């Protein structure tokens, strides 16, 4: 499974 | 920052007439990732050719994998047309067995 | 052995003709397991390994939600890397985003990584120590610092050296009979007169799995070196790879030239003669 968290650049 | 591709044209087994196999135009090295590739037989484009996922490597230039089931003659010929953003006309590969 | 699991993520925009394209790739070593194409008509996580199958529907409604969401932050970030390189609207651009994490044999984790790009060139990467970012310019600096505030190095560490190893140790436990498989090469050498004095001797490696190899020609114990043409690893389409390497020697001299190949299935390297 791949990662569910984000922060936009 | 653009990269032309490099082409290979090959089957996926030993060539033997009469038999057979599969044929790969295998699209690596290049960016950008829009591209446009064909598989020829006797210069006519083949309908029935799938791709694999957009996919690149370590430098981040992208890669393709092009094939179709064919049963290769020696009278036909076979050959891979790739445009490209890098290229001033469509670059033809022809099949060549021992290659 | 070692083995590994892969994300690879690409977002192109297309300004003019709709939402930019996004294509994203899962591996497990060389063996691809799931993907996600936004012009495909699914609209859904796919699989591509029969191991991962078997996983539930709430499994494949996660995974298509969480890829969906890291599409949306691309779009978000497309248009802000747009604007730190002072761009215009009307060009296509692209960002590039793997990440993974590595075990042992033994299922220990090993290392953790995640690098990202912007137009085929590096912009942020996180650090061997999984707690710091290196930006490649001043503009990647920009987002380092987003990040920094943001402590987002501590959340990624949590997947990479964690829940990334637990999802790697059972698709490998899963997909057993498939992926703890080596293929050793199968080699030979051709022979190929250019004219009256010079033959093209090629060397050949087919069938190995995984693709890392090594080919190498010799002379007289000399290296050859830059009188070689090795051609780029490719897929045989059936999951193992191909490989050659050919040299011009001169018409009664191919005696003097040896082949050498290097692959882990191979229990001493091959040294290869015409």
């Amino acid at each position: 499974a791949h990662h569910g968290g984000w922060t936009t650049k | 920052i653009q990269r032309t591709p490099k082409i290979q044209v090959y089957s996926r087994h030993p060539a033997e007439n009469g038999k057979s196999n599969f044929l790969n135009c295998y699209v690596s090295g290049f960016h950008p990732s829009d591209i446009e590739v064909d598989l020829l037989k006797n210069g006519e484009r083949i309908e029935k050719v799938e791709h694999s996922d957009l996919s690149f490597s370590k430098d981040w230039s992208f890669y393709l994998l092009y094939y179709t089931e064919f049963t290769p003659t020696e009278k036909d010929e076979y050959a891979c047309r790739v445009n490209h953003v890098t290229l001033s006309q469509p670059k033809i590969v022809k099949w060549d067995r021992d290659m | 052995g070692s083995h590994s699991m892969r994300y690879f993520f690409t977002s192109v925009s297309r300004p003019g003709r709709g939402e930019p394209r996004f294509i994203a790739v899962g591996y497990v070593d060389d063996t691809q397991f799931v993907r996600f194409d936004s012009d495909a008509a699914s609209q859904r996580m796919e699989p591509r390994a029969p191991w991962i199958e078997q996983e539930g529907p709430e499994y494949w409604d996660q995974e298509t939600r969480n890829v969906k969401a890291q599409s949306q932050t691309d779009r978000v970030d497309l248009g802000t890397l747009r604007g730190y390189y002072n761009q215009s609207e009307a060009g296509s651009h692209t960002i590039q985003i793997m990440y993974g994490c590595d075990v042992g044999s033994d299922g220990r984790f090993l290392r953790g990584y995640r690098q990202d790009a912007y137009d085929g060139k590096d912009y942020i990467a996180l650090n061997e120590d999984l707690r710091s970012w290196t930006a490649a310019d001043m503009a990647a600096q920009i987002t380092k610092r987003k990040w920094e505030a943001a402590h987002e190095a501590e959340q990624l560490r949590a997947y990479l050296d964690g829940t990334c190893v637990e999802w790697l140790r059972r698709y490998l436990e899963n997909g057993k009979e498939t992926l703890q498989r080596t293929d050793p090469p199968k080699t030979h050498m051709t022979h190929h007169p250019i004219s009256d004095h010079e033959a093209t001797l090629r060397c050949w490696a087919l069938g190995f799995y995984p693709a890392e190899i090594t080919l190498t020609w010799q002379r007289d114990g000399e290296d050859q070196t830059q009188d070689t043409e090795l051609v780029e690893t490719r897929p045989a389409g059936d999951g193992t790879f191909q490989k050659w390497a050919a040299v011009v020697v001169p018409s009664g001299e191919e005696q003097r030239y040896t082949c050498h190949v290097q692959h882990e299935g191979l229990p001493k390297p091959l040294t290869l003669r015409w």
